[PDB]
RNA sequence: GCGGGAGUAACUAUGACUCUCUUAAGGUAGCCAAAUGCCUCGUCAUCUAAUUAGUGACGCGCAUGAAUGGAUUAACGAGAU
RNA sequence: GAGAAUUUGGACAAACUUGGUCAUUUAGAGGAACUAAAAGUCGUAACAAGGUUUCCGUAGGUGAACCUGCGGAAGGAUCA
RNA sequence: CUCGGUACCUUACGAGAAAUCAAAGUCGGUUCUGGGGGGAGUAUGGUCGCAAGGCUGAAACUUAAAGGAAUUGACGGAAG
RNA sequence: AACUUUUCGAAUCGCAUGGCCUUGUGCUGGCGAUGGUUCAUUCAAAUUUCUGCCCUAUCAACUUGAUGGUAGGAUAGUGGCCUACCAUGGUUUCAACGGGUACGGGGAAUAAGGGUUCGAUUCCGGAGAGGGAGCCUGAGAAACGGCUACCACAUCCAAGGAAGGCAGCAGGCGCGCAAAUUACCCAAUCCUAAUUCAGGGAGGUAGUGACAAUAAAUAACGAUACAGGGCCCAUUCGGGUCUUGUAAUUGGAAUGAGUACAAUGUAAAUACCUUAACGAGGAACAAUUGGAGGCAAGUCUGGUGCCAGCAGCCGCGGUAAUUCCAGCUCCAAUAGCGUAUAUUAAAGUUGUUGCAGUUAAAAAGCUCGUAGUUGACUUUGGGCCCGGUUGGCCGGUCCG
RNA sequence: UAUCUGGUUGAUCCUGCCAGUAGUCAUAUGCUUGUCUCAAAGUUAAGCCAUGCAUGUCUAAGUAUAAGCAAUUUAUACAGUGAAACUGCGAAUGGCUCAUUAAAUCAGUUAUGUUUAUUUGAUAGACAUGGAUAACCGUGGUAUUCUAGAGCUAAUACAUG
């Protein structure tokens, strides 16, 4: 996996975890018009929380501390 | 993907499956005419397959003008009709009947004549 | 290999549009040998291998195998009287090239090393 | 107010079409065995311990037919299987 | 202190039976249409300017191909 | 003369199966549409409409061709 | 601050050999091996993130233990794995959800490649063991040849009651175009148990069928006598080269297989291999199938008369038929030949590489505008994305 | 790196569909039928199955049938310091099938929070005791399956300290 991607919030309630919304760029095969994808993404802020929702953050691998939460974000760059 | 809606060649042929050839028991035997370019009333059979079930007409041809396949013929059915354009003369038939085969080999072979087989 | 019968074998043919063409590169080729089948030169390159794996002159490929089949060479010796003969005489490993006998009845070998008969079957 | 008699197509079987008589002159779109049918347990499928109703058609219309109208077609009932 | 058997209570999985709803297949009263096939019936519609130029769309009417109103085209020569 | 619309006429290069075009030659960015004739713009469902009807939209099966460009000749209630 | 892999919870002794010493006469010393703990290691299994996924929109709304947090409860462990409480979100036209269909990859066929069509054998992974349910035993199973209750089937029975599951091998019945023996064996390889050695319907082999490829292939020689037509040369007298016939022709040589004897290797069994001599038998272990109008190499004569018949296409047969039928007469291939199935090529006829739209099929009646796709332009590094080229596995070549 | 032919016509050239030529198949059918090596051989009803077989092995885990005790069987040079019995370890390996599964399946690349008989490397400890128990013997209940009372006895089976 490695470098970091693209990730805006989506859901925002709760304490610690959010989800992000991913998009990448890809080729269809036989059309080589690009296309966009969506995922839901769950990932770890901190016990502080400093995400909104709409903020760009930098995704990377960090600990499970739920079985699908194996992301963290570290930087927040925006705020909404 | 993309691509316009195409269809698959078919061969037009009621019986299916993966099979070249097929058993029938038969109903009766026919000596049906034929379109407008040639006279002659030609031989054919009504058989009724086992694993598909259709009916269909089948030509039989033979040096034997009533050569036998009754009423209840176990006969074998090939092709002829589906390989190809379907027969001009007399329409409907586009499967030709194979010569002593089967299970119980009751439809009798070409008679009469002595060139080799066939 | 054409063909009916024995003596009207080269003769159907030509000598010692399509079909003309596929005689052509076999009858003045026969004239020097003769010992080509139909399904052997499928594998001989005309649809698969050799004469499509590589480009140089087609025509002198298929004179340079069949010099190599010891069947057909030991004719031109005048050992072996008949070239289906020396069918007969590849197979039960009575020429010996080298000296050595043969371990396949197929045997590529070639024209240019001397051949002989080995040791105990010498001249019957 | 809105017709009769006679002749006629491979083959069981039928009358497209044609002729003749009579009268003022002889019916379309659409439907049928009826609050109307002598003939008729007609003729066929499905249902039923029997089942002619339920429901599927047949054609063998004693005697269906567009304004005191055929036909499209939703809502409502101390009314009918 | 242990094992077997019995009784009560809690929670989990799935089946079975009954009713409603939707799709597919077969049987089927009955009803409408097509294709192929000799001879027929009725008219001459189309085909030459076929002796009212045709065809297509649409509306009304007729035993019948059809006829008529309205619009347009060249699929009548020539860029009408 | 210089610009825009450009009834259009006429024509070389060039293209095409050819008549012809003068870009319908030839180029891109983007969108629509075609895959033999008959069955069929029909069947059925959805959707719209007050109703006639519109829009979307096949198959079984049948057949071995339907069709375009260009020629010769007979014929006309065609002309000279 | 350099990285990747591995890693946890309560005793058990038996055996061979032997000098001194001690002994309640069962110690001790040396050596091999096992068990309980502690920490490693190898091999194998779990669990999870991200990306890519088939068609159908004549399937458009779906989703409450649902998205996630909080706490306990449970697990080998991460965890909604689970519950209570709280918030109201999560998914979707970049195709949710539903319906129909389907094991997936390494790979296999076809093609010049692009691609299209498939997922047999082999090998790797998942899921299943009459149907449905549950559990135990155990490190590993919610277990094909394990267990219990229930249901349906067929079977035994003293009628009280029991015993069963070939999607393991061989085989039976039924289904069908159609597919093989109720065989032999532990030698070899590999797996299971200190070694010896035992077990294996794994496997190594055999039997059955032109099922296909492959080779031998559907047969070919040295020498002599005679007759006919064509061509070179000719001193015209003949001579040379050369083969549709012919002869009790002559010399023979030759495989595949059997049989007797010798010799050889593994064996539990069936069939034994190889060379040479002598004798005998058979003989290259009987050649058939298909086509002859054009496409597609190859014609003449009789017989039949829209009949009998053939037909992939267009067609032929009703009196002179190269198409029917038989002959002789020809062509092509051959242990295969023809037909049937079905995929691909032909097909640039679904066009990514590589297609058309004035008249042949094809520009929506016309405007307008959102999502979407595309983008004139100066100077720049970073960031983001697309596209390589090079190294890791396998095969060939190099080395023994 | 790719070669097209025939059939819409009176004739010609386009458009265009069809038919044929090629390579291939776990093959099937007609016909003929002489061998071999190698390879392959239920595609239909994941339908129902008779019978025999596919799952065992160690005595090298022990008492140790001497001293003392019934009956039977096998071996020897003589002793047999005897065995075939009851216990323990495998049956989750291997083999078969694709019903099911658009799947957290599977395929590319990875990641962390675990388990792991057996195998393999290294240290210390390995003491001191207790009770039952098949096999076996005399009897007894059943059609069979399945077993009941009672007496004797070992362990690396079991339970204390």
């Amino acid at each position: 996996r490695g470098k970091i991607l693209t990730g805006t919030v989506v859901s925002t309630k709760m304490h610690r975890t959010i989800v992000i919304r991913r998009a990448y760029l890809h080729y269809i095969p036989k059309y080589n018009r690009y296309e966009k994808r969506h995922k839901n993404v769950p990932v770890h802020v901190s016990p502080a929380f400093r995400v909104q929702v709409g903020d760009i953050v930098t995704v990377g691998q960090c600990r499970p501390i739920s079985k699908t939460v194996r992301f963290n974000v570290v930087k927040v760059s925006a705020a909404a | 993907n993309y691509k316009k809606r195409l269809l698959g060649t078919a061969f037009k042929s009621s019986p299916f499956g993966g099979s070249s050839h097929a058993k029938g028991i038969v109903l009766e035997k026919l000596g049906i005419e034929s379109k407008q370019p040639n006279s002659a009333i030609r031989k054919c059979v009504r058989v009724q397959l086992i694993k598909n079930g259709k009916k269909v007409t089948a030509f039989v041809p033979n040096d034997g003008c009533l050569n036998f396949v009754d009423e209840n013929d176990e006969v074998l059915l090939a092709g002829f009709g589906r390989k190809g354009k379907a027969k001009g003369d007399i329409p409907g038939v586009r499967f030709k009947v194979v010569k002593v085969s089967g299970v119980s080999l009751l439809a009798l072979w070409k008679e009469k004549k002595e060139k080799p087989r066939s | 290999r054409t063909y009916s019968k024995t003596y009207s074998t080269p003769k159907r043919p030509y000598e010692s549009a399509r079909d003309l063409l596929t005689r052509d590169e076999k009858d003045p080729k026969r004239l020097f040998e003769g010992n080509a089948l139909i399904r052997r030169l499928v594998r001989v390159g005309v649809l698969s291998e050799d004469k499509k794996k590589l480009d140089y002159v087609l025509a002198l490929k298929v004179e340079d195998f069949l010099e190599r089949r010891l069947q057909t060479q030991v004719y031109k010796l005048g050992l072996a009287k008949s070239v289906h003969h020396a069918r007969v005489l590849i197979t039960q490993r009575h020429i010996a090239v080298g000296k050595q006998i043969v371990n396949i009845p197929s045997f590529m070998v070639r024209l240019d090393s001397e051949k002989h008969i080995d040791f105990a079957p010498t001249s019957p």
